[PDB]
């Protein structure tokens, strides 16, 4: 059924699991027309599919040309999203097949459905929570790659990093999902936290700063504190 | 005009002959139901007085033989039955005739309600939805459940209605997924109405049959027949202009014949506001339109 807190542990167990976002597929600037109407303009955006357990990210980038021509895009987003999802499934080596995709949005479940046909014995799951995937493109190395392509282009990439060599999963699922909530809701903010301290550097082969498991605490901390007081700020608390 | 004769009447019931119903006390001398229209199927239906809990009974067409009813008071239900002897049977019927313990099928003249009730329904296609081979009339109850109701226990006993699944294999071409989801006209015009029901005329009359069955033994899986039938219709683009024309007219009949105290049970509101109002075809139906805004405007 759906995926919430009193089912969480499960993310982490040993059945292949992804989740789905597709909040960012389809996006576009809204501006004035010489006549003063109001247009669209499209940019390119992505597919967001995670292996919560390992932290494989399967960033499908969606090029502005996938558009061209086509009505409904806002649904038909969804479609297409669920057409790279199978795409992506059906590439897969039978034993790295997920026994779950879990969709961040339950408009994802038919169109979903429908292109898995052919995978019965796979479960298509929506989820209770609120989850920040939405602000993967502040990651500035994944928003880089987005907007750089100039063709559809799948780009993979580890979202822990390391950390699965000092944490367990769902340590690093909880500070993964802190600091996307906090990208999320300030996002300023929240990046002057990640590299205030000139000192603490991203690897090139990272997506987050290098902090030590001390370092982590405080920056955890900081996160928590934002997403607290720009709860005040926004509620006047 | 033909004659349905009863052995008896041991207990209490009420008998609804097609759209008609009378009740039946406990050993009251009646023997059976006469004067019934030739040239349409028909369906015989009882609940005992006592045990209002399974509504059942049985379709046929008099054309196909000379049947009778009987208690039997083991099995506890009155059992159509056929009598081959042509010359009892006659004898049987005039003799009850004379002595005027029959009811009169009372149709009125102007009255087409139970004709377009089942236009497409015929006996030897209500035999292939409902297996039992060995007689020439089919039995139906409240209880019995569909192939497809099945899928998700006794088959013999299941009503075999065409399995309509829009997320299925069936209904979605590969490579048409979106297509094929959003507009089911490849399923209802290439995969059931060429491929499986042969004809529209097949298509109208296992909507007719699910809708009757629903109406009269309130059974759940022919009412979900029935709404799928009418909603793959309804959610495709392309539908010949003189099937939309008939499912107006097939749907306001039905709409019109259902008694108003069922309809919170008999009618799903996603369906019909869906095809009323959202659908390729909801500007198609004006006369079933009106009726369900004039009758059942809470449900809308
Ligand atoms: C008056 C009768 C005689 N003799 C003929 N009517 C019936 O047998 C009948 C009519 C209505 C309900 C049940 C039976
Ligand atoms: C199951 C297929 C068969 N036979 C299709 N059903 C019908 O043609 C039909 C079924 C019931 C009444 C009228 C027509």
């Amino acid at each position: 059924g759906a995926m919430n807190s009193s089912n969480y542990a499960e993310l982490f167990n040993n059945d292949i699991k992804l989740f789905v976002d597709d909040t960012n597929v389809y996006r576009v600037t809204v501006h004035k027309t010489f006549e003063g109407n109001v247009a669209t303009k499209a940019i390119n955006g992505c597919i967001f599919t995670l292996n919560p357990k390992t932290g494989h990210l399967f960033l499908k980038i969606i090029h502005t040309s996938v558009w061209a021509g086509q009505k409904r895009l806002s649904q038909l987003a969804k479609w297409k999203t669920a057409e790279e999802v199978s795409a992506l499934v059906r590439s897969l080596p039978k034993e790295e097949q997920p026994k779950q995709i879990i969709v961040t949005r339950k408009a994802m479940l038919d169109p979903l459905e429908v292109h898995m046909l052919d995978f019965p014995n796979i479960a298509i799951r929506p989820t209770e929570l609120r989850l920040p995937f939405s602000a993967a493109m502040s990651i500035d190395k994944l928003s880089d790659v987005v907007m750089k392509a100039t063709e559809p282009q799948m780009v993979l990439f580890n979202i822990y990093d390391d950390w699965l060599d000092r944490i367990s999963s769902y340590t690093a699922f909880s500070r993964l999902t802190l600091l996307l909530r906090a990208l999320k809701t300030n996002e300023e903010s929240a990046k002057m936290i990640l590299l205030s301290d000139p000192t603490i550097t991203i690897k090139s082969y990272h997506l987050w700063p290098s902090f030590t498991d001390e370092q982590w605490i405080t920056i955890e901390s900081q996160m928590r504190d934002l997403i607290l007081t720009e709860y005040g700020r926004k509620y006047n608390v | 005009m033909n004659t349905v004769p009863f052995t008896s009447a041991p207990i209490e019931v009420t008998i609804g002959i097609d759209q008609y119903s009378f009740n039946v006390k406990e050993n009251q001398p009646f023997h059976g139901i006469k004067d019934i229209p030739i040239g349409h199927v028909h369906v015989i239906h009882f609940q005992h007085a006592d045990n209002s809990s399974m509504r059942y009974g049985y379709w046929f067409d008099c054309r196909m033989g000379n049947f009778y009813i009987q208690y039997d008071p083991k099995d506890g239900l009155y059992k159509m039955m056929e009598e081959r002897d042509g010359a009892k049977f006659e004898n049987i019927v005039h003799n009850f005739k004379e002595r005027q313990m029959m009811v009169s099928y009372p149709k009125i003249d102007e009255d087409d309600t139970w004709y377009n009730l089942t236009e497409f329904v015929q006996m030897d296609k209500i035999r292939k939805i409902v297996r039992k081979d060995e007689n020439q009339f089919s039995y139906v109850d409240s209880s019995m459940t569909t192939v497809q109701e099945n899928e998700l226990s006794d088959p013999a006993h299941s009503l075999n209605y065409t399995v309509i699944n829009f997320k299925s294999r069936e209904a979605i071409r590969p490579g048409h997924e979106m297509e094929d989801f959003l507009d089911k006209s490849y399923y209802l015009n290439t995969v059931m109405l060429q491929g499986i029901f042969k004809n529209s005329s097949n298509y109208f009359g296992e909507l007719q049959f699910a809708f009757l069955n629903a109406m009269f033994f309130g059974n759940y899986g022919s009412s979900l027949q029935w709404h799928a039938m009418i909603e793959l219709i309804c959610s495709s683009a392309t539908v010949p202009k003189h099937m939309l024309d008939k499912l107006d007219e097939i749907l306001y009949y039905q709409i019109k014949t259902l008694p108003e105290q069922y309809s919170d049970i008999l009618l799903n509101e996603r369906v019909w506001n869906i095809c009323l109002y959202s659908s390729f075809q909801k500007n198609s139906l004006h006369n079933t339109e009106k009726i369900m805004e004039n009758k059942y405007p809470e449900l809308l």
